């Protein structure tokens, strides 16, 4: 019946800074667990009994707190470190976590590539014609995107799709895919993918038309 | 060696001010990084936070 | 070295009964406090329940209790979970973790996991639509290809790129659920020499509903 | 230091208590069968050395029980009635064979004072005697029969079976009894097996000093010196260990390093004195000089049979 | 707390 409060949600870190967050709980906890969970594996034990560093966890690693406040602190951050961290506290059963904490590794900015993709044959004849544009390898996550056919605005119908800060590049990624029907893709010749990012302060235009 | 036995104080600490003199100590002896390390710990004996105040002088 | 390997997943329709079971190896299994921990699609971790090593401390979380039953099997090395009376907030992935340490509250190994989707609705395999640069599109130094796939359920449709790349630039990007079906899509960057030189193909794979679609993107 | 203390030793407790358990189990069982319907009753010393070896035998029967309990790491299986049980059970013979340790000794020696006692020696008066014997071990007994229940220990998520003393004013329980379980348990008892083997060597130095008397006497008080020997190595650590419980309890000492070594080391202390309770049968039964031809004529039982 | 978890 204890909540725990997690701060923040989201921060950025550059490798080398000091990092620390922050785990609130209700009423006053005999001990807090910290854990780092990955995107894709299962959560590793970094901290227990509110101060002990787990077997096998770096020295970077931290934690800290008593009452109802506690922290979590990396004293060099290293890339390795960019993953979601949770407190789980023990007062008495049931236990219960955190809500998370998202620590992204603060990269360079970096422009998105962009291209675009018209809709297969097999999926014209399925009866739909879905326009995809990846803009891949891009810092920060924040990027704007705008579908234009024949010049028009098209904001009925598209989906986007973010993903998680790639490990490798420590960029983003983002698809975005307008769906229209075959009928309505019969009659227009140029379709239009603009994203505008705070790398480029001209949008960033990928297009093509049915000549072609 | 002084900051040895100034760090068995934290474990083996009544409460918060003997916390506190242990850390002025370290302090002083620091003056004859660490320094605002110490002055953080010391902040935290002085809130009343006996068991934190102890685990961020084990740091 | 210890290893802990969850199994029972799936899909069940709301109201249903599931067990799942854990095996563990590399260590002594009766003396020690197993928990069983979830966590939902795009959200956090939640304790589940536990169970000691003979079985006589039992405690379940407050949205679990009466519903679901924990279990041991020592002599067989197992930890079983029946859940009965399945509902919608329960669709996660669940795992058995322990401290390995006299039973504490606290998970320092963790097991690989299950997923396990609470839903009436069909098992429908997916449409995979291949995505490459059409006619008029130049040839730089790389080429980025694509796989939609779309109108899919349940969840975790694996797309590999085995021929040609193999992990060189992938971005595989997350599911969205549309009408009531999952769409997702895959995007790989790879050298010119690789393409159109050599083939690149996706393959979908679509475990539950045992389903495998293989596109071998041919320029246009 | 704060740091959370090893289990490693727990692996190796349980079959060193399986050990000592079937072993003490054979001996004692031999001891207890050469008395208890093969003729050779009707002493005083022998009641008093079969009275020992059934609260021996009694007492390692429980072994196995901890041996699981130790298995499965604290986590007790057969509930709070079997706790209370074998707890109060385990401690009621602990007092009983170190009573009758004290006892035998007394009995030594007021024997060995007074030469024209018979071995006779009024048996109704021991058949007093071994009742009031039994009774002290029950009444010492009590407070293991009044706090051994089972707990949950939420941190260790364990339903240990342990001493349920008031939680409010826990610590203080236990150092007393721990100091109780120093005097009732080695303190007294020492004191009266020390004098008594002070007084007897004493006295035999005096009787026999001459030819094969003094080497029949410096055996039998090589006999005595190792029966006080035994005691104290095999009961000296687990009193100590008990004492500076005892003192942690207090508040004297609080150095995480002892108490984790306090706790450590304090199973394998438990099953020294067990060990002791298992050694007795040896230094008692197996010495007399008939013993060997009885186990030669027990061997030979199914023979002559035949 | 702590408690005397042994069978003596």
């Amino acid at each position: 019946d204890i909540v725990l409060t997690q701060s923040p949600a989201i921060m950025s870190a550059s490798p080398g800074e000091k990092v620390t967050m922050t785990c609130s709980a209700s009423s006053s906890v005999t001990y807090m667990y910290w854990y780092q969970q990955k995107p894709g594996s299962s959560p590793r034990l970094l901290i227990y009994d509110t101060s002990n560093l787990a077997s096998g966890v770096p020295v970077r690693f931290s934690g800290s707190g008593s009452g109802t406040s506690y922290s979590l602190t990396i004293s060099r951050m290293e890339a390795e470190d960019a993953a979601t961290f949770y407190c789980q506290q023990w007062s008495s059963y049931p236990l219960t976590f955190g809500a998370g904490t998202k620590l992204e590794l603060k990269r360079a900015d970096a422009a998105p590539t962009v291209s675009i993709f018209p809709p297969s044959s097999e999926q014209l004849t399925s009866g739909g014609a879905s326009v995809v544009c990846f803009l891949n390898n891009f810092y920060p996550k924040d990027i704007n995107v705008k579908w234009k056919i024949d010049g028009s605005e098209r904001q009925n119908g598209v989906l986007n799709s973010w993903t998680d800060q790639d490990s490798k590049d420590s960029t983003y990624s983002m698809s975005s895919t307008l769906t229209l029907t075959k009928d309505e893709y019969e009659r227009h010749n140029s379709y239009t993918c603009e994203a505008t990012h705070k790398t480029s302060t001209s949008p960033i235009v990928k297009s093509f038309n049915r000549n072609e | 060696e002084t900051l040895n036995d100034n760090l068995k104080v934290i474990e083996k600490a009544d409460n918060a001010a003997q916390v506190k003199d242990a850390l002025t100590k370290m302090r002083a002896a620091a003056l004859d990084i660490l320094v605002g390390q110490i002055d953080d710990a010391l902040k935290l004996a002085n809130e009343g936070k006996v068991k934190e105040a102890q685990a961020a002088a084990e740091q | 070295d210890v290893q802990l390997v969850e199994s029972g997943g799936g899909l069940v329709q709301p109201g249903g009964s599931r067990k799942l079971s854990c095996a563990a190896s590399g260590f002594t299994f009766s003396g020690f406090g197993m928990h069983w921990v979830r966590q939902a699609p795009e959200k956090g971790l939640e304790w589940v329940a536990y169970i000691s090593s003979g079985s006589s401390l039992i405690y379940y979380a407050d949205t679990v209790k009466g519903r679901f039953t924990i279990s041991r099997d020592n002599p067989k090395n197992t930890l079983f979970l029946q859940m009965t009376s399945l509902r919608s907030e329960d669709t996660a992935m669940y795992f058995c973790a322990t401290s390995l340490y006299y039973g504490t509250p606290w998970f320092a190994y963790w097991g690989q996991g299950t997923l396990v989707t609470v839903s009436a609705a069909k098992t429908t395999p997916p449409s995979v639509y291949p995505l490459a640069p059409g006619c008029g599109d130049t040839t730089g130094s790389s080429v980025t290809l694509g796989c939609l796939v779309k109108g899919y359920f349940p969840e975790s449709v694996t797309v590999t790129w085995n021929s040609g790349s193999l992990s060189s630039s992938v971005h595989t990007f997350p599911a969205l659920l549309q009408s009531g079906l999952y769409t997702m899509s895959s995007s790989v960057t790879v050298p010119s020499s690789t393409w159109p030189s050599q083939t690149v193909t996706c393959s979908v794979a679509h475990p539950a509903s045992s389903t495998t679609v293989d596109k071998k993107l041919e320029p246009s | 230091c704060s740091q959370k203390p090893s289990d490693k030793h727990l692996d190796a407790i349980p079959i060193l208590y399986y050990i000592i358990f079937v072993i003490g189990f054979l001996v004692n069982i031999v001891v207890v069968t050469l008395f208890c319907c093969q003729k050779g009753p009707k002493k005083v010393s022998s009641i008093y050395i079969f009275n020992l070896a059934v609260a021996d035998l009694l007492l390692l029967a429980t072994l196995p029980l901890w041996a699981t309990y130790y298995s499965y790491r604290y986590d007790w299986l057969f509930g709070p009635v079997m706790c209370k049980v074998f707890g109060s059970f385990l401690t009621l013979n602990m007092f009983a064979s170190i009573f009758f340790i004290t006892c035998m000794s007394v009995d030594r020696y007021q024997s060995v004072i007074y030469p024209f006692l018979s071995q006779r020696r009024n048996p109704w008066q021991a058949s007093y005697i071994v009742p009031l014997v039994w009774c002290m071990a029950c009444l010492s007994s009590l407070p293991t029969f009044y706090f051994r229940d089972v707990r949950t220990i939420e941190y260790l998520g364990v339903n240990a079976c342990i001493m349920a003393f008031p939680p409010e004013k826990y610590a203080q329980w236990a150092a007393g009894i721990a100091l109780m379980k120093n005097i009732l348990g080695f303190i007294i008892p020492l004191i009266f097996i020390a004098t008594c083997y002070f007084g007897i060597r004493k006295h035999l130095l005096k009787t026999n000093s001459y030819g094969k008397n003094r080497i029949t006497r410096d055996q039998v008080l090589k006999m005595a010196a190792a029966v006080v020997l035994a005691f104290i190595i095999c009961w000296l650590p687990f009193h100590v260990l008990t004492f500076l419980d005892a003192l942690a309890w207090m508040g004297v000492i609080n150095s995480c390093e002892v108490i984790a070594v306090i706790d450590l080391a304090l199973p394998f202390a438990i099953l020294l004195g067990f060990t002791n309770s298992c050694v007795n049968p040896f230094l008692y039964c197996f010495v007399g000089n008939r013993f060997q031809q009885k186990l030669r004529s027990v061997f030979r039982v199914p023979i002559t049979w035949l | 707390d702590r408690v005397y978890i042994h069978p003596f």
